[PDB]
């Protein structure tokens, strides 16, 4: 399975991939039915767009739902917990404290936070996509050698397995992300304290009743 | 008061800018100037029969 | 008197400019040395 | 394919040894003051951080040389830990945090 | 030369040798490497897309002048316009005035939008129709480049030299990349602060430290 | 006027021949040679696409005719919606106090819950595009996954070939017709936040005045 | 290369000068409040206006 001409599609029993999608990659269940991988040069393009943003977001949701969970717990405080309001710490009197302390990073500009994430993150994309310190010649989304210390992906198996599952876990991730910006945007308030609301009183608190009449002449 | 001046002396103005005018004019000019001597300061450098590489201009 | 200021200015950056960009048109190469 | 490249972009390593080893290293004089003669015929530029310098002469012979080194290593490695360990914690109780006993000189007495 | 071939500059600097695709091989203006996310694999593709950037650059590029000219001859001038910020400038048309050019009553002083309209959209339609059809009215304009024509196009005959067309080339499309740039953030800057482009800049030149979109607008975004 | 083939009607009239792309040879039903993005230069690309527009098409002439008629029947007499009657608020219907009544009688649909008509709607028609995109199914249709007929086709209209092509055609031009006007229809309600009949009636009452350049200084920023 | 390394030398000699007024004890100002006296400048003019004028 996950692989070759018998693995699961996008649909179920209702199968019908196209012919440029012969199952040779990780995550491919058929699903193009618009035709934008119709050309090898662009599905390998799209492919390495997917894994980044995979892991990008995997990243990104875990680090929207931590301090928020951390500060509703009541175990950390914090300037602001939720996600979406996290960047204007640096904008009040205290500055920015790590985990509330004053001691751990206390930043106090925005244009010194800038320039340094500018450098920093253009030399490591700059390593990423040419080669550096870690490697010259390895392989473009799946390198290896000084990014797998611990080598857990070394049999070719296991190797396709663990691609497949890191491919799934970040298209969830993705999903969350999507969920968790439109979810901000319209109830204006972060995804735990949501998640709450809604285990409380779930025909009460939800999206249809609770805003769906309000959107067409009245307000939210 | 009597009658009417610039009153503008002794006040510490860049350029003695006090109306755009002025400085509209400096950059009108300039830009003529400029932009006359930019067109043909190629066909002066081939006045020397040498290319304007690092080698170039006058020295010792 | 605000029209004589305007005169003066645009006749004095006219000169000045033609000045600059004078000497920096290739000047040094301007001798009779071979 | 290499485990290794350079931090500034294509063609950036540009590795230059003979500059620590070899008889053109940098020695521990300029070479108006000293010249490459006056050094001892122990240090031949093979050991790392060779600079030529051994006034007392002091490396009799090869196996001097290497216990010396080996002693050398173990306490320049302890010696960073402690510096490390002796300077970071200080400075994180002084900027705000909790630690106990964050002076080095007296973080004994607090057990 | 400098511009072309596989010599020419890229948009990674030092970083760029692996990312220049295979087809990207420097054969046209403005040529950087710079097509990461695969969109112009197709040549035909690629034709169509440099035709719509090429167009696209003049078009932000007059548009970036006429955005920031009427405001800087209002502040600077002794002009009068009904309304100097673009994005407040269409409403002129429903003034008791109507439109007045540079301010004066007696230059334009349009009146209806609906005829306005019909104008631009006959007059923008046939030159548009020209344009695409390649031919012009009469046979007018036949043979020549869809996309630099030239000749009646070129009355001071800049680029009668193939180098000289190159290069003038180059810098046109790099500044209509800038001017494109430059437009999308009058866009954004007009929806988020509301006033005109030369009051943001000559806010911020009052007290660079004070005067930012981080210092001012950016805590109120979320 | 002929549709098929190098002298048929494109969307620049007399002036298309230098525009029309070369990989765009009149094969197919609504094609005016209209491709300046170069978007359908792959043929399983424009494949995808033409699939995509004739279901989009088809979607928009009923999106169309189920917003105009129960305007039309609320203000004819034939029915009674109350605040339902546009076509933008449904969902204060589905949350009425007496729930969605169809045509207003409280004895033909009477839906009360949101979640059971998500979960029905969801089960049917995923039921029903499942087996559209496998291409077979329990009913008799040709080879053509875009035109089935068969089973889809009781009056028989689809027989003679050139028929076909003329009614495709027909079929193409009347739901671009309906997607433009439901783009229309969007943005009217957005802009406006009326009915599009009432919108209407409020432009033949002033046309001069009455037009979309009345509500142009809307969305203007303030500082 | 050797102007730029002098003009970075210079630039660390004014940032010197700079750090003294603020930092390490401050400046003599003859227009301080109560007669003159060693200050400390907090609030540096650094308007682009107030510089260029
Ligand atoms: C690296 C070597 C080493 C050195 C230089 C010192 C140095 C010092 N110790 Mg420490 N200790 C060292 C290893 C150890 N000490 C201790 C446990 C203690 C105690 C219990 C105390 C000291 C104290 C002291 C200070 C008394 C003189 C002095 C600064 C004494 C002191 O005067 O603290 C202020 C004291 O109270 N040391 C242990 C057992 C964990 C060690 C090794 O395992
Ligand atoms: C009826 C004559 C005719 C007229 C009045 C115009 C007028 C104009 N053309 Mg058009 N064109 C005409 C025929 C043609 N044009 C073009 C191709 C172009 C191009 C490629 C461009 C224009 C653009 C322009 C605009 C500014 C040009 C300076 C201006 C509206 C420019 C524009 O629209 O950018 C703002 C520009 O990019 N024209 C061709 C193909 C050779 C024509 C054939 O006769
Ligand atoms: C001879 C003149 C002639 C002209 C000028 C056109 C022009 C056009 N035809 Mg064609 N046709 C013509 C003859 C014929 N057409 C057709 C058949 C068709 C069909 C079947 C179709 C077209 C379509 C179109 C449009 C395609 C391009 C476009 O949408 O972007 C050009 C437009 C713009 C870039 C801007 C428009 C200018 C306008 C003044 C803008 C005003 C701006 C606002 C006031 C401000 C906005 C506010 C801000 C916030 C956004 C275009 C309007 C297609 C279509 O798009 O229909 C809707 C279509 O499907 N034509 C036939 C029958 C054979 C013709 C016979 O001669
Ligand atoms: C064809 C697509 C489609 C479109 C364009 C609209 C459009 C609209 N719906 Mg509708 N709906 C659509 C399908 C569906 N809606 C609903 C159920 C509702 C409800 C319960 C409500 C709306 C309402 C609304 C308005 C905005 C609310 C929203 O975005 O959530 C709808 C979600 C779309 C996936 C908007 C005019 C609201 C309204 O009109 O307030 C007065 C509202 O109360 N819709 C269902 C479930 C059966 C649909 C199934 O396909
Ligand atoms: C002003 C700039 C200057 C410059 C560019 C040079 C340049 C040079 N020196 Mg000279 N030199 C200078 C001043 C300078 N020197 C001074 C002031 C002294 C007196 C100590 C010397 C004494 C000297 C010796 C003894 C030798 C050279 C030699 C050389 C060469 C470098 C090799 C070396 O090992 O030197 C390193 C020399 C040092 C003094 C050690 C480094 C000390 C660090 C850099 C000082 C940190 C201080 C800081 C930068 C200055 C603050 C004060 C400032 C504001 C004035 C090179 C040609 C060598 C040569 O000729 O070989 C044949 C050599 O033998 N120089
Ligand atoms: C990209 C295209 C572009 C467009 C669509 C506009 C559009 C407009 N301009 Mg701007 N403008 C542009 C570029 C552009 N401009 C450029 C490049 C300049 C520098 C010369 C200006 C300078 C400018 C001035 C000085 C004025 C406008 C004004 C206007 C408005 C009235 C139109 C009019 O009366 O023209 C009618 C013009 C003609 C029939 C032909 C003019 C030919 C010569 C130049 C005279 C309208 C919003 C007017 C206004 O309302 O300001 C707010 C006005 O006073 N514009
Ligand atoms: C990157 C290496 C380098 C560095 C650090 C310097 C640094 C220096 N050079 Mg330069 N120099 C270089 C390369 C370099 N040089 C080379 C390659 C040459 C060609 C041989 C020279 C030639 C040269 C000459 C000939 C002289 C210097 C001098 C000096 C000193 C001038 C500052 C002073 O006057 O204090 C006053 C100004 C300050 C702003 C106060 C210091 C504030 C601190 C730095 C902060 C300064 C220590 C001059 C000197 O002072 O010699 C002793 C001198 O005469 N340089
Ligand atoms: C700085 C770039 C230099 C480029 C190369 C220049 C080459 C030489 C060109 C010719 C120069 C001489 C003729 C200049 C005539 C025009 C100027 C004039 O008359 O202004 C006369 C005007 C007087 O402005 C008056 O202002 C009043 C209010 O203050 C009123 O408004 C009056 O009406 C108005 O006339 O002054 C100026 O324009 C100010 C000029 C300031 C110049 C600052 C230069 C900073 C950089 C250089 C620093 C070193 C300068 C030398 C210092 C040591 C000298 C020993
Ligand atoms: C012109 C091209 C446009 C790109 C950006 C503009 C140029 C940036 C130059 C300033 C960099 C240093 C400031 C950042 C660091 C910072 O924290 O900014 C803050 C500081 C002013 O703000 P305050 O100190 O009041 O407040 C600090 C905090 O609010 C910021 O976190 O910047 C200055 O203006 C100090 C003087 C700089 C003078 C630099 C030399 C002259 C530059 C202009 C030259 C004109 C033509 C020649
Ligand atoms: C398949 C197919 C096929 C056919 O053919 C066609 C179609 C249909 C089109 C297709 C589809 C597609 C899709 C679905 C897509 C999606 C996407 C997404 C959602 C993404 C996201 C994505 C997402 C993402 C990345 C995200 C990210 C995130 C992040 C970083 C974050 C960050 C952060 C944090 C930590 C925290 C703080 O406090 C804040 C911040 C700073 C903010
Ligand atoms: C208020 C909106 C008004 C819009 C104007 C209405 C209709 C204009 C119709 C068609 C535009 C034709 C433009 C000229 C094309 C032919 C040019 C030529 O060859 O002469």
């Amino acid at each position: 399975e996950w692989y070759g001409p018998n693995r699961p599609q996008f649909l179920g029993p209702f199968s019908n991939p196209p012919s440029y999608l012969k199952g040779e990659f990780p995550g491919d269940y058929g699903w193009d039915t618009a035709g934008l991988s119709a050309d090898p040069e662009t599905f390998a393009r799209y492919r390495e767009l997917e894994v980044i943003h995979a892991r990008w977001a995997m990243l990104g949701a875990l680090g929207c739902v931590t301090p928020e969970l951390l500060q509703r717990n009541g175990v950390a405080n914090f300037g602001e917990a939720v996600w979406f309001k996290a960047g204007a710490q640096i904008f009040q009197e205290g500055g920015l404290d790590y985990l509330g302390n004053p001691s751990l990073i206390h930043a106090q500009s925005i244009v010194a936070i800038l320039l340094t994430q500018l450098v920093l993150m253009g030399l490591i994309e700059g390593y990423r996509v040419n080669g550096g310190p870690a490697g010259e010649g390895l392989d473009a989304l799946y390198p290896g050698e000084a990014f797998d210390p611990l080598g857990l992906a070394d049999d070719p198996d296991t190797f396709a397995e663990l691609k497949v599952k890191e491919l799934k876990n970040g298209r969830l991730a993705m999903v969350s992300m999507l969920g968790f910006g439109v979810q901000g945007l319209i109830t204006r308030k972060g995804p735990i304290e949501n998640l709450a609301d809604h285990l409380a009183a779930p025909d009460a608190t939800n999206f249809w009743v609770d805003y769906a009449p309000k959107s067409a002449g009245i307000g939210y | 008061l009597v009658d009417d001046r610039l009153a503008g002396e002794g006040t510490g103005k860049i350029l003695g800018i006090n109306d755009p005018s002025l400085f509209w004019a400096i950059t009108i000019v300039f830009t003529i100037v400029w932009g006359v001597f930019y067109v043909s300061t190629r066909e002066i450098d081939a006045a020397s029969d040498r290319e304007n590489d690092d080698d170039f201009g006058l020295t010792l | 008197m605000l029209t004589l200021k305007i005169f003066v200015y645009t006749v004095v950056t006219f000169f000045v400019s033609l000045f600059i960009f004078g000497f920096l048109s290739n000047d040094p190469g301007r001798n009779p040395g071979q | 394919v290499s485990r290794s490249g350079g931090w500034l972009g294509s063609d950036s390593q540009n590795i230059n040894l003979d500059k620590w080893y070899g008889p053109d290293r940098v020695l521990y004089l300029p070479g108006g003051l000293l010249a490459r003669d006056e050094i001892n015929p122990v240090l031949n530029g093979t050991l790392p951080g060779d600079y030529g310098y051994d006034p007392l002469g002091l490396a009799k012979d090869a196996e001097t040389l290497a216990k010396y080194r080996a002693n050398e290593l173990l306490h320049a490695r302890w010696a960073m830990l402690a510096a490390a360990g002796a300077i970071i914690p200080e400075g994180l109780a002084a900027n705000g945090a909790d630690v106990k006993g964050a002076t080095w000189f007296e973080t004994g007495a607090a057990m | 030369s400098v511009w072309y071939g596989p010599d020419r500059p890229k948009f990674l600097g030092p970083f760029s040798d692996g990312l220049v695709p295979a087809y990207l091989t420097g054969e046209f203006p403005g040529d950087y490497g710079w097509d990461t996310s695969g969109l112009s694999a197709d040549p035909e593709t690629f034709k169509k897309y440099r035709t719509i950037e090429v167009i696209h650059a003049r078009w932000a590029m007059l548009g970036a002048l006429g955005c920031i000219f009427p405001e800087v001859l209002e502040k600077y001038s002794g002009v009068q316009f009904g309304e100097a910020v673009w994005f407040k400038a269409g409403a002129q048309i429903f003034a008791d005035g109507g439109l007045n050019y540079l301010g004066n009553s007696g230059l334009v002083h349009a009146q209806s939008i609906v005829a306005t309209l019909v104008v631009q959209v006959l007059l923008m339609g046939a030159v548009e129709i020209y344009r695409a059809n390649g031919e012009g009215p009469n046979g007018f304009g036949e043979g020549q480049d869809t996309l630099y024509p030239g000749g009646a196009f070129d009355p001071l005959g800049l680029a009668d030299d193939p180098d000289t067309l190159a290069e003038l080339k180059v810098k046109e499309i790099k500044n209509g990349r800038l001017a494109m740039l430059s437009m999308l953030g009058f866009f954004v800057q007009a929806i988020v602060t509301g006033k005109g482009p030369l009051d943001n800049l000559l806010q911020h030149l009052e007290e660079p430290g004070e005067f930012n979109f981080y210092a001012l607008y950016a805590n109120s975004l979320a | 006027v002929e549709f098929y083939g190098p002298d048929r009607a494109k969307w620049l009239g007399p002036f298309s021949e230098g525009s029309v792309p070369s990989y765009l040879k009149g094969e197919f039903p609504g094609d005016y040679g209209w491709d300046t993005a170069g978007l359908s230069a792959d043929p399983e690309t424009f494949a995808r696409y033409r699939e995509i527009e004739v279901i989009h098409a088809r979607w928009a002439m009923l999106g169309a005719l189920g917003c105009l008629t129960p305007e039309l029947l609320q203000n004819n007499g034939a029915a009674d919606f109350g605040e339902a009657a546009v076509w933008f608020k449904a969902g204060a219907s589905i949350f009425n106090e007496d729930g969605l009544n169809y045509l207003g009688n409280p004895s033909l649909i009477h839906a009360q819950s949101i979640v059971a008509v998500l979960l029905t709607q969801l089960v049917i028609m995923g039921a029903a595009e499942a087996y559209r995109y496998s291409g077979e199914g329990p009913v008799e249709t040709s080879g053509d996954s875009l035109y089935p007929g068969g089973f889809f086709d009781p009056l028989g209209l689809a027989d003679d070939p050139d028929t076909l092509a003329e009614l495709k055609v027909k079929e193409i031009k009347n739901g671009r017709l309906a997607m433009f006007s439901m783009f229309g229809f969007f943005v009217q309600g957005l802009v406006t936040g009326k009915s599009p009949l009432e919108n209407l009636a409020d432009h033949l009452a002033e046309p001069s005045v009455n037009n979309g350049f009345a509500s142009a200084t809307k969305f203007l920023p303030l500082p | 290369t050797i102007l730029g390394i002098h003009l970075i030398v210079l630039g660390l000699g004014a940032w010197l000068l700079v750090w003294k007024a603020m930092y390490f004890g401050g400046i003599y100002d003859t227009w301080a409040p109560g007669g003159g006296d060693v200050r400390i400048i907090t609030n540096p003019t650094v308007s682009p206006g107030v510089i260029f004028g």
